[PDB]
């Protein structure tokens, strides 16, 4: 109530301090993501159909 | 904590008919299921009954499938075998050891003291062998036993079913490692036990006065549950 | 089989476990549920305790073993969160046990809490999750509606009323048609009673509304209804 | 030459009737959840033994009319008697389990529907299978093997021990009107019970149906098998004094029992109307449902 | 006169964030990736189906062994599955019927389940007495708590009801660091790959995010119209997938601080329950409440094939710690094993 400048001061202090992130541009963050994605896709059993043999889920 | 005490032994008749009865004290019974074994006084140990959780599977040894009887008592909390034709080849003393199983469990991890047994008037199985006796170490040095099986341990979902046993001279065994490469809870991280389907070594670093005793290895690939001959291990 | 002596006492367990599972689903099958909610300062704690004393933080579940049939009535007020995330956990209750107070009419934000007691009830009621449920309605303090009805007045705080001054019985019976003609669209019983501090049996009431509702289930199911 | 056609193209659409109904009342059992419960289960025999006469019996049975001469071989003839007896039998059974059912949960339903575990339902529809098929199919297979006299003829085939008439007087007594009674008792209990609880629903809170869909389930099973028991207690006593028209009309009122029994018991039930409109054309998906957020 | 000020303020440096953001972006993550092949339709089928639960599954968390998980459903019973053989390792009755999380500790020891009690138990399995004991339960909280995950053994983040995150204790049962800063009830949460940073999703369409170590909060996501109550990292922790109530997931960045794709079909309309990733992160998978999951490409941004086979709705959803197969429990108290 009369007490508003506490959580006030929180709300902008913590919004203050969100203003200051090192922001890395969009491009390059979706490209390293994306190399990541292509990096490890060898080793995914989901994208291609794995044989029944390495597959523990096959009976 | 856990223990299992049994009582019904000292000396009775031959031919005659004797019970015994190992209650459970300190866990919750109904879902483990039970052995006994029994060593012969000069011998080794070997395997004569198992009951299983809520009494639905029953397995004899082919020595005494017939004239031996198992039941339990949930309720009540006690473990009963009964014995009739008594021969002189029963004269042994026996243990009563849990065991549960489900993935990832360690079975015969508690073995009850036992009580003795004692009067006077291995054909289609798996047999574990081991040709050494009496392996005497100084402490401070890598000791590695081995374990001989018929048929290769290796199942077809990937376990190996070789269990080690230690027993100390002058009490209950106990289990060390099981499926022949996971450790028990309690027993200390230098023994190590390895091997592919009939190669079986354990082997224990940094040994000291406290792993003096016999070892056994086990099978459980399939009924009846076979042990080994034994190793002893003395001091110097 | 091709199982190990190890594998298949896993199958054993695993049937036992399935035993126990299905001796514990036909034993939480047998007794009934039933979801009490009341808000507004309607004496809540001392209808429980009623129920209780004449009988023999977070969610409360109280049992009633009466005519040898079992429920499970879930008082749910110590929530501080949102009932839209955690009401469908409700999504087949036997009926619903809404307890609103009769003198709160004229108790005040600036509105009068049966205003919103009535926008609760529509709002629960109203919800996709209570199809199969019956709404056993409550409503607490009659004496202390009694005397604020011969001390104060009713038709300038609800417009509506068209009724004698000094009357409690056309009052109560209005404002239980105002409860009632809220209109859940498809059309269905919702059952009432008056109860006030002293009231003794009303676990008899509760116990013959979910009777009726069980019967008439059973016999819409029926085509006989 | 053309009233063997006529007679064979409306036993026909009613053969496609009855496996229509009965294959439909089983299929939407399966596609369907919400009427899972343990009361179709009931419904589910009452599929199961009209489907039989649905599809093994009717059809068989003007085979016999077409031809005039049951030509396929004494056992033969036995087990299809006894499997067409013992299917009649075991509708029956499920017809008085469908009204034990619905007294008991009508008429005192909280512990009711505690007692009755979906275990104890099936050991219940069980018995009485298994009821039926103790009562026929030892007596139709086994009565030349006892009296040692094949007193049917060769180009007939029927019920043999027909002859004997006080083991047909307790056979149709304890299978057709015992039944009866109990059903119509039960029923008359159950409309009853519900014009009693039209005074109480006033008293908690503050066309008649029941009459008409109780009447249609008895009047309708009472008109369509009392013909064949009570021309079987004459021909018992009689010999040729009833005619044969009337025995061939008799035996098919049973099949339109079996034909009509799911609208009786399966239409009452709304969500089993719902499934049944929806398999027009293999419409229905439990995706379909609407819902909201 | 103060908190008028404070206020324009606060809006003032919000418009500075969305603008400097605006100057952040250099394209979407729609431009960059058509250079790249798309997957295909693919067709996981169902490989086991797990019929042990009564009531309606709310959620389940496989082993970091990728082999064993746990089930939590209303009848009041956590149940411990081996899904290769289908057996139930263990079943656990619970102290409260009301079970709306659960989660397996990645050392494989304990289990902990939480829900409308406001309480978050803590089960210790490989126990010397043969049973599943009760270790210890976490009374902290005033709401309902939605989420729990272990971080290591010994400590873990209770999300709840009362828009508020929190980070326990289990050797003493008290919280060591209380995440306060959201203004809806707190949903869903995520643990990092690395796990010392995770994200929070809540009903106030903000997927705010919080390190373990100090307490603050980091950053603050807001690209949602209605509530957000599932959320998930990316498999390194420089991304995360939010899937919210009006049948919308996007992924959000970490260092790009924007969203970068959001998923979405016409006659999708109803929203989500849980959302996951893969191993390589190519695929997300969203359980809607039409009952079929949907497998989305996580570059194309279309969706490439569905999961259908639960009558009821698909209330939690995982997939292994090395990628082999996928969990779906539903409502219709079926677990389904997919690949
Ligand atoms: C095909 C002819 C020649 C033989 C007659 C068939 C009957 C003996 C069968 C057909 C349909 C069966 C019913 C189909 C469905 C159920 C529900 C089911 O109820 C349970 O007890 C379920 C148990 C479980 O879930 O495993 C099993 C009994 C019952 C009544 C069955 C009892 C046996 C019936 C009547
Ligand atoms: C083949 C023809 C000649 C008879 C076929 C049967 C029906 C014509 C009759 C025979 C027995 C009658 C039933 C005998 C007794 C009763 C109980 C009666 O209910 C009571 O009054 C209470 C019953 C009791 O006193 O125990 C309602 C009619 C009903 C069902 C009757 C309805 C008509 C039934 C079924
Ligand atoms: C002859 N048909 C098999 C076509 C109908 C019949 C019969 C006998 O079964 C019953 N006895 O009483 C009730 C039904």
């Amino acid at each position: 109530n009369t007490a508003s400048i506490a959580q006030a001061r929180k709300l902008v202090e913590q919004l203050k301090m969100e203003a200051n992130i090192d922001r890395i541009k969009v491009s390059k963050a979706a490209a390293d993501l994306m190399a990541y994605c292509e990096a490890h896709a060898k080793e995914d059993p989901l994208l291609t159909p794995v044989p029944a043999s390495e597959n523990p889920f096959r009976e | 904590d856990v223990q299992l005490v049994e009582s019904g032994g000292g000396l009775v008749q031959p031919g005659g008919s004797r019970k015994l009865s190992c209650s459970a004290s300190g866990f919750a019974f109904s879902s483990f299921g039970m052995h006994w074994v029994r060593q012969a006084p000069e011998k080794g140990l070997e395997w004569v009954a198992y009951i299983s959780s809520g009494s639905g599977t029953i397995y004899y040894a082919d020595t005494v499938k017939g004239r031996f009887t198992i039941s339990r008592d949930d309720p009540k909390n006690t473990l009963f075998l009964q014995m009739t034709s008594l021969r002189s080849e029963d004269t042994a003393m026996y243990y009563c050891v849990r065991s549960i199983y489900y993935y990832g469990s360690s079975p015969f991890d508690f073995w009850g003291q036992g009580t003795t047994l004692t009067v006077s008037s291995g054909g289609s199985d798996i047999v574990m062998t081991q040709a050494t006796s009496s392996v005497p170490v100084t402490p401070g040095e890598s000791v590695s036993i081995s374990c001989r099986s018929s048929k290769s341990l290796l199942h077809s979902n990937g376990n190996t079913y070789l269990y080690w046993f230690l027993q100390r001279p002058g009490q209950s065994p106990q289990l060390l490692i099981y499926r022949m490469s996971n450790l028990a809870s309690g027993v200390p991280d230098r023994f190590s036990g390895s091997g592919s389907g009939t190669a079986f070594t354990l082997t224990i670093s940094r040994l000291e006065a406290e792993d003096v005793g016999v070892y056994y290895c086990m099978q459980h690939l399939e009924y009846p549950l076979t042990f080994g001959a034994g190793t002893k291990l003395e001091l110097k | 089989c091709t199982l190990s002596a190890e594998d298949k006492a896993a199958v054993e367990r695993s049937k036992m476990i399935d035993r126990n599972l299905r001796e514990d689903g036909e034993k939480a099958r047998r007794e009934l549920k039933l979801l009490l909610l009341g808000t507004g300062e309607s004496g809540k704690s001392t209808f429980i305790k009623q129920m209780r004393i004449i009988h023999g933080t977070g969610i409360i579940e109280y049992p009633f073993d009466l005519e040898n049939i079992i429920f499970r009535m879930v008082d749910v007020g110590g929530q501080r969160s949102e009932r839209r995330k955690w009401i469908h956990c409700f999504e087949n209750v036997t009926s619903i046990m809404f307890l609103v107070a009769l003198s709160e009419y004229d108790q005040v934000d600036n509105e009068n809490r049966m205003e919103e007691s009535k926008a609760l009830f529509r709002t629960i009621i109203t919800y996709p999750w209570f199809q199969n449920s019956s709404v056993i309605l409550f409503l607490n303090k009659k004496d202390l509606l009694e005397d604020k009805i011969l001390y104060s007045h009713l038709v300038d705080y609800f417009p509506e009323f068209d009724g004698p001054q000094r009357d409690a019985q056309a009052a109560r019976e209005f404002i239980l048609k105002m409860f009632v003609d809220l209109n859940p669209d498809s059309d269905k019983i919702i059952y009432s009673h008056f109860t006030c501090a002293t009231d003794t049996e009303n676990i008899r009431f509760v116990f013959a509304a979910v009777k009726d509702t069980i019967l008439q289930l059973n016999l819409k199911e029926y085509n006989l209804v | 030459p053309w009233q063997v056609a006529f007679i064979g193209i409306t036993t026909g659409l009613l053969s496609l009737a009855t496996v229509t109904g009965n294959l439909l009342v089983l299929i939407s059992f399966k596609v369907n959840t919400e009427l899972k419960t343990v009361n179709n289960y009931f419904l589910l025999s009452l599929a199961c033994a009209d489907l039989i006469i649905g599809t093994f019996s009717m059809n068989l049975y003007t085979t016999y009319l077409l031809m005039g001469h049951w030509a396929l071989g004494t056992l033969a003839c036995d087990l299809w008697l006894a499997l067409d007896y013992v299917a009649s039998q075991a509708s029956v059974m499920n017809l008085l389990l469908i009204s034990f059912d619905r007294y008991f949960s009508v008429t005192r339903p909280l512990s009711y529907r505690a007692k009755r575990t979906p275990r104890r339902a099936a050991l219940m529809i069980g018995l009485a299978w298994l009821v039926s098929f103790v009562l026929w199919a030892p007596a139709i297979l086994f009565w030349q093997y006892l009296v040692g006299e094949r007193t049917v003829l060769a180009g007939q085939c029927y019920i043999q021990f027909l002859s004997q008439p006080i083991i047909t007087f307790g056979t149709a007594m304890a299978a057709f009107y015992l039944p009866v009674t109990v059903m119509c008792t039960l029923y008359w209990r159950i409309y009853r019970e519900t014009e009693n609880r039209a005074r109480e629903l006033a008293a908690l809170q503050g066309e008649k149906k029941a009459a008409r869909t109780l009447s249609a389930i008895l009047l309708a099973f009472i008109l369509t098998w009392t013909p064949y028991n009570i021309m079987v207690l004459v021909s018992t006593f009689c010999k040729d004094c009833v005619p044969e028209t009337l025995w061939e009309l008799g035996y098919w009122l049973c099949y339109v029992n079996s034909t009509i029994n799911p609208m009786c018991y399966a239409l009452c039930n709304k969500a089993f109307r719902d499934t049944f409109r929806l398999l027009l054309l293999c419409r229905w998906d439990k995706r379909r449902w609407r819902k909201i957020p | 006169s103060e908190l008028d000020q404070l206020r324009q303020e606060a809006e003032q440096l919000k418009n500075q964030i969305r603008d400097a953001r605006k100057a952040c972006a250099d394209a979407t993550l729609s431009q960059i990736t058509n250079n790249i092949d798309p997957v295909g339709r693919i067709q996981m089928r169902t490989r086991r189906t797990l019929r042990g639960h009564l009531a309606k599954i709310y959620a389940m968390h496989w082993g970091t062994d990728s082999r064993l998980l746990v089930s939590a459903s209303q009848d009041g019973k956590l149940i411990i599955w081996d899904s290769y053989t289908t057996n139930k390792v263990h079943a656990i009755p619970l102290r409260s019927s009301w079970v709306m999380t659960c989660a397996y500790a990645p050392s494989g020891n304990y289990v902990a389940c939480g829900g409308l009690d406001n309480i978050c138990s803590i089960y210790n399995l490989k126990t010397r007495e043969g049973n599943v004991r009760v270790s210890r339960e976490l009374a902290g909280h005033t709401g309902y708590l939605s989420c729990c995950r272990f971080l290591d053994d010994n400590q873990i983040v209770t999300s709840s009801g009362d828009t508020t995150c929190a980070l326990w204790d289990i050797e003493t049962g008290q919280q060591t660091t209380t995440f306060t800063g959201h203004t809806g009830d707190v949903m869903s949460l995520s643990l990092a790959p690395d796990t010392r940073l995770f994200v929070s999703g809540a009903c106030d369409a903000s997927a705010k995010l919080w390190d373990v170590r100090e307490g603050m909060c980091r950053q603050t996501f807001t690209g949602h119209e209605s509530d957000i109550n599932a959320i998930c990292f990316f498999p390194n922790g420089n991304a995360f997938a939010t899937g919210s109530d009006d049948a919308t997931c996007r992924l959000f960045d970490l260092r790009a601080d924007q969203e970068l794709m959001t998923y979405s079909h016409d006659n999708i309309i109803c929203g989500i329950t849980s959302v996951s990733f893969s191993k390589s992160g190519r695929l997300l998978l969203a359980g809607y409440d039409d009952f079929n999951c949907n497998v989305w490409d996580a570059l194309k941004a279309d969706r490439a094939g569905v999961l259908a086979g639960h009558d009821n709705r698909v209330s939690c959803l995982g997939v292994t710690d090395d990628g082999m197969a996928v969990a779906t429990g539903s409502w219709d108290s079926f677990l389904k094993i997919w690949n």
